[PDB]
């Protein structure tokens, strides 16, 4: 297992705040099976994709 | 998986089963203009620890929160604190055991 | 007797040993409300010994009768009247750091006079006033009477 | 953590199930050898009183009054208790002093190292023998010098003549002899201290109790070398020759034929410590009926007509001569 | 006059006292009413009833807890065992289930019965101090009380009876140059039952063993001897 | 999951009753079995993922 610390990332756009930070892949082969995990971010929601498509 | 933005333990999100034993980690690089502009600005601070079998302590406060966490393998009073129920012990002398030199090399039986 | 091994002879050179088994396991730890570190103590082995193990601690070695001692100044000049850390054989530890004092429970108060008959007359300093002071003890006497269904 | 499993990470985690039971005897362990500490500071303030003594003491100028030697007796460490401790070399510093020549070397038969490198370590106890032994001296003197706290103001042969009183022992041939009784009680200690050289009673007892001690730790040495119904009686053969799924009935049936050995042993530590607990008393009874103070209270002091009596610290207790 | 002759057997004379009975009633009153503000302190005996009932409380604790031991077995809620296995498959892990459950049971009251035992002795020995130095005053010192032991007296207790004893201890000292017997010029010892003897102004007057009070020397306060020893004191005349 | 989750076995069909409250009754919770009292209580510190309590 793994411990993560993310300090959010304000940047202040004039008038559009935004917290953007980057993306992480975790798996074993990351090929089109085993189960490949994705997560990323899109300005305030997180979007997983674990699905064992292609990489 | 487990996350929590608001508040500084984490939460539970979802288990998924899959039984292929997970091996490597890599976070990706993102194709962006600037997001430093020049080192002026912010930048992306990712840190990572990793995880193992340890015993730790869970304590509880009247709302269900968890209030404080006990190690109990660092430190030799890691250990004591946590084995007496408190977060502080009582006066007192207390053995540990906690110790194996263990620096073999060689173990057989043969003829 | 007890079926203990002892030692062996290799086939080789034909040369004998002596298998003491080795040691494993800590000793123990003493902790204060009001401090804040701890006092180790290592009893019956040797501080270089210890040092030569793993490492240099970072509180000096007191080796001591009893063993070697960690992050406590010896002070055999004081005596504390009474602890509650008691190490053995006397001896005890306390916060203000961590210093090691030996510990008396008792003495005697060492009135300063004579020993042998002046005159044939003795000096005895004999009381002058009339106090008393209640004295506090209990003794138990009743249990509660449990039982259980088996 | 170290006797029913030593070091073996899968053994231990058979033990971490069932740890609640081991510490529950460790938790019995704090609160017998808590006990043993309460009952020894008993001790402590039971032989002392209320003392007063010259500060101006010196046992090697003054040492004797009215031809009565007590050299053996005087310490500070004294002749009398070192010739016992001479006798017998199991003390507790001896014990010290064993664990310590057991760091290297010679005599492979060590078998209170390896008592200790098995886990069961005989602990010194809070107090040393050298200050008890010195409190014991400066109760003696306090019996034998003004102000005599220990016998009520009393002078030490003021005290014989006002004992032999009320047994029926006139003065009239009393007032002439008193160099004679005190020759008396001078061949009284030389021969008790002489008697020590033969295997008396008291030597009887002390090395019985030592050896009852020896024996019941070498019957926790054999408990590990017991089957229990199991194969073999160590974890490191079990581990290896066998798979330990097939082996885990052979691991819990020998750890609670270990759990079960020290549940026995315990049981017989408590009922131990209670007998040390009523031996003690006993002897905080027969001290404040004797030396501080002797009672009107027939044939439990002494066998026959008793007169007075002394206290000597003594290894795992104490030592009462009587007269 | 209960408690003046006992300080009597003490070595107290009884002259000073007969004007000073008043001040020691408000010792008596003030011991008893420090001894209760001694309860407001957490003091030994309150350390000693809350380790009595926090022991067996902790006794019956550690009762409960034996039946959530995991054992041997899977686990240690028989009903969702029997809820999660059938009737045959129940018995090869619950019969030495709760042949540990008896074990258990055996064992706790082993130690009930070494507790039984040694509060027994304690109830025998409260018996002996309340016999020996309640209803009466036996000479038996340091038993009930540690230094000069008055009188003691008994109140109720929670699994108990709690033991106040009144004791006597000075609180100022005066040296002074005495000696223990002396003989006369008849060659008749005198020597004191209780106390010493002072030497001063030309003649030789008798104190008491606990308090300094030069009395008039009788033959009331003395044990007579019949010829004192060569390392006595000479006194000449009567 | 062992008696606890969302996948019921409805082999043997029964009805879904209300909590009987303040009386000593055997309770089936969703797969949880067990025999005990049910008192109406109020409670604020209950959680969206959280939904049972324990000693
Ligand atoms: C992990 C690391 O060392 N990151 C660098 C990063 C890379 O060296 C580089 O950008 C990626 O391309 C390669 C493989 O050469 O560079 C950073 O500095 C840049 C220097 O190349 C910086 O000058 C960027 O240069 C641009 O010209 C570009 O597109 O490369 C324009 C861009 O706005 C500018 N970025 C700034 C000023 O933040 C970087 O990208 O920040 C330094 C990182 O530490
Ligand atoms: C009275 O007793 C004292 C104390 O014992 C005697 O003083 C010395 O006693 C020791 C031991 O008895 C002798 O070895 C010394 O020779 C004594 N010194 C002197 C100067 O005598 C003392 O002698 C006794 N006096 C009488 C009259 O018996
Ligand atoms: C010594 O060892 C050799 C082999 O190394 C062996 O053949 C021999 O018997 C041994 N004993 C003696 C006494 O040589
Ligand atoms: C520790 O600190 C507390 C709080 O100031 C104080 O009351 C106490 O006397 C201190 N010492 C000990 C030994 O608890
Ligand atoms: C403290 O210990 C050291 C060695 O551990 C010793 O040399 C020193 O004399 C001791 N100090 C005392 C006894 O005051
Ligand atoms: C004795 O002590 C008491 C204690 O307060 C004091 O009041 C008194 O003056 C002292 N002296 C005498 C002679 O009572
Ligand atoms: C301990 O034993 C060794 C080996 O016999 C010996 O050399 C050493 O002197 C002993 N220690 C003491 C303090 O006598
Ligand atoms: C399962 O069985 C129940 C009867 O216990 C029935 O009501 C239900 O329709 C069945 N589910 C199906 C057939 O999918």
């Amino acid at each position: 297992g793994i411990f993560s610390r993310v300090k959010n990332t304000k940047l202040y756009v004039n008038k559009t705040l935004y917290s953007e930070f980057s993306t992480i892949v975790i798996g074993s082969v990351f090929i089109n099976n085993s189960y490949t995990i994705v997560v990323q971010p899109h300005n305030g929601v997180l979007e997983i994709t674990a699905c064992q498509y292609t990489m | 998986a487990y996350y929590a933005d608001s508040g500084m333990p984490t939460t539970f999100l979802f288990s998924l089963y899959l039984g292929t034993l997970l091996s490597h980690y890599y976070v990706l690089p993102l194709t962006c203009n600037a997001i430093s502009s020049n080192t002026d600005n912010e930048t992306l601070q990712y840190w990572v620890t990793p995880l193992s079998k340890r015993q730790y302590l869970l304590k509880f406060d009247d709302r269900g929160v968890i209030t404080n966490a006990v190690d109990c393998s660092s430190s030799f009073f890691s250990e004591i604190q946590c084995k007496t129920k408190s977060l502080l012990p009582n006066t007192g002398v207390y053995d540990l055991s906690g110790f194996t030199v263990k620096p073999v090399a060689t173990v057989h039986r043969r003829i | 007797f007890n079926g203990n091994i002892i030692g062996f002879k290799d086939f080789v050179t034909n040369k004998t040993y002596n298998i003491f088994p080795c040691y494993a396991g800590r000793v123990s730890a003493a902790f204060h409300q009001n401090a804040s570190s701890l006092a180790l103590l290592y009893r019956n082995l040797k501080c270089s010994y210890v040092l030569n193990n793993i490492s240099l601690a970072t509180q000096p070695y007191f080796d001591s009768y009893l063993g070697c001692v960690f992050n406590a100044d010896n002070l055999t000049d004081y005596s504390v009247s009474s602890c509650a850390l008691r190490m053995g054989s006397g001896f005890c530890v306390d916060y203000n750091s961590y210093r090691f004092v030996t510990f008396e429970p008792f003495n005697v108060s060492f009135v300063n006079d004579s020993i042998e008959s002046v005159g044939g007359l003795y000096e005895i300093k004999i009381p002058t006033n009339f106090t008393i002071v209640g004295q506090e003890e209990f003794i138990q006497t009743n249990s509660p009477k449990v039982t259980i269904d088996c | 953590s170290l006797f029913v499993c030593s070091n073996y990470a899968a053994c231990h985690d058979l033990l971490s199930e069932y740890g609640t039971f081991c510490d529950n005897i460790n938790s019995i362990l704090d609160e017998v050898n808590g006990l043993l500490d309460t009952t020894q500071l008993h001790v402590a303030d039971t032989l002392m009183q209320g003392v007063t003594l010259s500060s101006n003491l010196n046992t090697n100028l003054h040492f004797d009054v009215d031809n009565i030697n007590f050299k053996s007796l005087v310490g500070c460490r004294s002749f009398f208790e070192d010739l016992l401790f001479d006798k017998v070399k199991l003390s507790d510093v001896g014990f010290v002093e064993a664990y310590n020549n057991c760091t290297g070397g010679s005599e492979i038969r060590d078998l209170l190292c390896v008592q200790s490198f098995n886990g069961i370590k005989v602990l010194p106890p809070i107090l040393s023998e050298s200050q008890i032994s010195g409190y014991t001296t400066a109760a003696t003197v306090a019996a034998m010098f003004p102000p005599w706290s220990a016998a009520a103001g009393i002078p030490f042969s003021l005290n014989v003549q006002y004992r032999i009183n009320g047994l029926g022992v006139t003065m009239d041939v009393l007032n002439k002899n008193q160099k004679l009784i005190a020759t008396a009680f001078n061949n009284a200690l030389l021969s008790i201290q002489n008697g020590f050289s033969a295997t008396n009673s008291a030597l009887a007892k002390i090395q019985s109790v030592v050896n009852s001690n020896a024996q019941a730790l070498n019957s926790l040495l054999q408990q590990l070398f017991n089957k229990f119904g199991a194969i073999s009686s160590s974890l490191q053969e079990i581990l290896s020759r066998l798979d330990a799924l097939e082996a885990q009935v052979q691991i819990d049936r020998l750890i609670n034929g270990r759990l079960t050995a020290l549940n026995a042993y315990v049981s017989q530590q408590l009922s131990d410590i209670s007998l040390v607990k009523l031996g003690a008393a006993l002897a905080m009874e027969k001290v404040n009926e004797c030396v501080k103070s002797q009672s009107p209270r027939i044939n439990f002091c002494g066998n026959g007509n008793h007169i007075l009596s002394l206290v000597q610290n003594a290894p795992y207790g104490l030592l009462f001569m009587h007269f | 006059l209960n408690v003046q002759y006992r300080i009597n057997g003490l070595g107290v004379t009884m002259d000073v006292l007969n004007k000073n009975q008043k001040l020691i009633a408000t010792a008596f009153n003030n011991a008893l009413l420090s001894i209760q503000n001694g309860f407001s302190a957490t003091n030994s005996a309150l350390a000693k009833i809350q380790s009595v009932v926090n022991s067996n409380a902790q006794a019956l604790n550690s009762l409960l807890q034996q039946l959530f031991n995991k054992f041997g077995a899977i686990s240690s809620s028989l009903q969702e065992i029997l809820s999660r296995l059938d009737a045959l498959e129940a018995q090869v892990q619950i019969d030495r289930l709760i042949n540990g459950r008896l074990t258990a049971l055996n064992a706790y009251v082993s130690q009930q019965l070494s507790d039984i035992s040694l509060v027994k002795l304690g109830a025998a020995l409260a018996m002996e101090k309340v016999n020996e130095c309640v209803k009466s005053q036996s000479p038996r010192i340091n038993f009930c009380g540690n230094g000069n032991h008055i009188l003691s007296l008994v109140q109720n207790a929670p699994y108990g009876l709690l033991f106040m004893h009144f004791s006597y201890k000075p609180i100022s000292f005066k040296t002074v140059l005495v000696s223990p017997g002396l003989c006369i010029s008849g060659d008749v010892g005198i020597a004191p039952k209780q106390g010493y003897f002072i030497k001063h102004n030309d003649h030789w007057m008798f104190t008491g063993s606990s308090y300094y009070y030069p009395e008039p020397i009788s033959d009331k306060n003395v044990v007579f001897m019949n010829t004192c020893s060569v390392n006595f004191t000479k006194a000449p005349l009567v | 999951g062992i008696n606890s989750g969302t996948t019921c076995s409805n082999d043997l069909l029964q009805p879904n009753t209300e909590v009987f409250t303040d009386v000593c009754v055997d309770y089936d919770l969703y797969g949880i079995t067990g025999q005990g009292i049910f008192k109406e209580v109020s409670a604020v510190y209950y959680n969206s993922w959280q939904n049972l309590l324990y000693d």
